[PDB]
């Protein structure tokens, strides 16, 4: 039979068979109780909407997504998005069919057991495997070198890849990613009088973040231009008319991935988390990860930054190397491609966790051979 | 591997440009004339109907003024 | 007589109420069709484009 | 304020039977202005407006423009002297004060009901007043249903016949073990 | 009685009148509205486009 190829993320549910070029369905992944009273009797209200009918009916919910940071804090609303999933989005019951989850680095190991115990119990699947974020993004470029950053909405990890061994110690992970750029940007619109509160208006603000943002080839220039001309300023018509008009906040949002600093986060922005991941790397192998640096992610979508993010390396890297950065137009589904590619192997046929390996030796298998 | 990044590339890197303007051009084809055209005769009608509407009005205007 | 009183009178209402409305109908309608047709002059500039574009 | 202000005519209406005459006046004749400083203006040069009605032993009398000042205390609170705004203005801060999201659907789904939004050509006036508040894009639809009187009777009795609602009513027993107070709790 | 009978049916035919402008003024309000909607939609993705342009 076909396998399952599920993507949890944080932000976008995708999922899909495997072997098909994109997720069959994609829908944000939040659980919203109605918080209001409710006055029609028989009017067949629920109590919870999942997923994207939730996105329709947030004026009069309390949205609130169940993947923090990668991790997963609060397991049966996960539950309950892994059932949507499954039943309603796909219309495939998972008795009959293998899933491969998906995984960010360095993640707390009680989140992967308990992950695999409900694949395993609840939804009584015949085999699943757990694959980390940046291999499969690395698939999908059809390379087998390069390091990939995977700046996705909860967590933003570099993995280096060299000739297909990952090099364990040389992951840098960062907690900066397009959540709290969401965050920020809500809280600098506040400085021209516009003030979103609600968690259904954080939407709003993301729809803004996603339409209008883009990064600067240059700070200090942008910042000069914007505060001396009107060249800049993009209008955006709310959900209920009264346009605002966005200035210098554009490229100061999408900013702090360069300088986390902003958000008060001490580290170095990923362009320089990158050129660290890579120096950490033998020295034999640097040349071929600075001339095959791959983005991936949503939250890389941002208009102009493959240009900012190639001319901050070049500037820290040694003058001689070549410094290309790997950006296709297909980024952010990029790991799920890569997914549907890995679960297509026949190599790879034999890895799955077999449910009787599982009864065997409980939800820590995981962590065995079978990774 | 590598070797079928040609053969899904450069595929759709002329089809699909190539068919996407016949879609545009289709599309355009049949769209803004026609819509034109046909904006342009309702027009025509709703002015012959405003014409009946003012000469019935004023026959019967005419005839109940008492 | 309060009966014809009555209906004659929100008759008039009726009528006035009636031509208003298709004063507001025919507005309605020629700035639709004006708003459709700068549509359709932009539609036949990106078709002019797409006939550029023909060079792929 | 009809009552009132037909005073400046010469009629005084003022038994608590003669409310009674004054609000079969109101009812029959009074109208809502579209343009209320327009209509001030036409009824103060011609006479086109001047509709006469019999009182219940005859001696006729005529309203002029006291026909569109009546029900323009709707919208001009300050009339009678409430400091309050029109039902104009309070529609639409009662849908500003809703969440961001469902602002849309409340502006195009506007409920008229009760019988004093009878009057002709309120449901344009009202309009016309939000269509000024309301930012431009948004459509603002009234809905004016020809049954508005007994709008309120017609729902309840829809109400009370769905199969849904029949374990809601308040049972005796239940009123017997915890007194009148029982409204307030989840028998609402 | 004659009077009545002919002011009550031209009532209610005006009455009927005024249903049926309302619904098609509606229906027609829509679809502009969807009209103009999509022309946002057109030249906000142009616009968008011309910015693509200035960054390539
Ligand atoms: N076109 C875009 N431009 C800018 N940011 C985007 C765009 N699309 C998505 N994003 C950001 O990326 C996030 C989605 O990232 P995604 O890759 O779905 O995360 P995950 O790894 O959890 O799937 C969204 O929250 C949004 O903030
Ligand atoms: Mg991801």
């Amino acid at each position: 039979t076909t396998a399952l190829v599920c993507d949890n993320g944080s932000g976008l549910v995708k999922a899909g068979f495997a072997g098909d070029d994109a997720p069959r369905a994609v829908f944000p992944s939040i659980v919203g109780r109605p918080r209001h009273q409710g006055v029609m009797v028989g009017m067949g209200q629920k109590d919870s909407y999942v997923g994207d009918e939730a996105q329709s009916k947030r004026g009069i919910l309390t949205l609130k997504y169940p993947i923090e940071h990668g991790i997963i804090t609060n397991w049966d609303d996960m539950e309950k998005i892994w059932h949507h999933t499954f039943y309603n989005e796909l219309r495939v019951a998972p008795e009959e069919h293998p899933t491969l989850l998906t995984e960010a680095p360095l993640n707390p190991k009680a989140n992967r057991e308990k992950m695999t115990q409900i694949m395993f119990e609840t939804f009584n699947v015949p085999a699943m495997y757990v694959a980390i974020q940046a291999v499969l993004s690395l698939y999908a470029s059809g390379r087998t070198t390069g390091i990939v950053l995977d700046s996705g909405d909860g967590v933003t990890h570099n993995v280096p890849i060299y000739e297909g061994y990952a090099l364990p110690h040389a992951i840098m992970r960062l907690d900066l990613a397009g959540r709290d750029l969401t965050d920020y940007l809500m809280k600098i619109l506040t400085e021209r009088g516009y003030s979103f509160v609600t968690t259904a208006e954080r939407e709003i603000v993301r729809d803004i973040k996603e339409k209008l943002c883009y990064v600067a080839l240059d700070f200090e220039n942008e910042m000069a231009t914007a505060a001396s001309s009107s060249s800049l300023e993009k209008s955006y018509e709310l959900p209920d008319g009264q346009v605002i008009t966005i200035g210098n906040e554009r490229f100061r949002c999408p900013e702090t991935l360069f300088q986390p600093s902003f958000i008060g986060m001490e580290s170095a922005g990923i362009h320089e988390t990158t050129y660290n991941s890579i120096m950490k790397c033998d020295i034999d192998i640097r040349k071929d990860l600075y001339a095959n640096n791959v983005l991936s992610g949503g939250t890389t979508m941002y208009p102009g930054i493959a240009d900012r993010m190639q001319k901050e390396i070049t500037a820290l890297a040694p003058s001689t190397m070549k410094i290309k950065i790997i950006a296709p137009p297909e980024r952010k589904y990029s790991v799920w491609i890569g997914g549907s590619i890995l679960a297509s192997l026949s190599t790879f046929q034999q890895m799955w966790i077999s449910k009787q390996e599982y009864d065997e030796a409980g939800p820590s298998i995981v962590h065995r051979k079978c990774f | 591997d590598f070797d079928d990044i040609h053969r899904k590339r450069m595929e759709k890197d002329l089809n699909e440009l190539q068919a996407l303007i016949e879609a545009h051009f289709e599309n355009r084809k049949k769209e803004e004339e026609e819509l034109v055209s046909l904006k342009d005769r309702i027009e025509r009608r709703r002015a012959e109907r405003a014409e009946q509407q003012r000469i019935r009005n004023e026959r019967e205007k005419e005839r109940q003024n008492r | 007589s309060d009966k014809l009183k009555e209906a004659e009178t929100r008759a008039e209402f009726a009528e006035r109420s009636v031509t208003k409305l298709e004063k507001s109908i025919d507005d309605l309608e020629d700035e639709l069709y004006a708003q459709k047709l700068k549509y359709k002059a932009i539609s036949e500039e990106l078709d002019h484009a797409l006939n550029d574009m023909t060079s792929i």
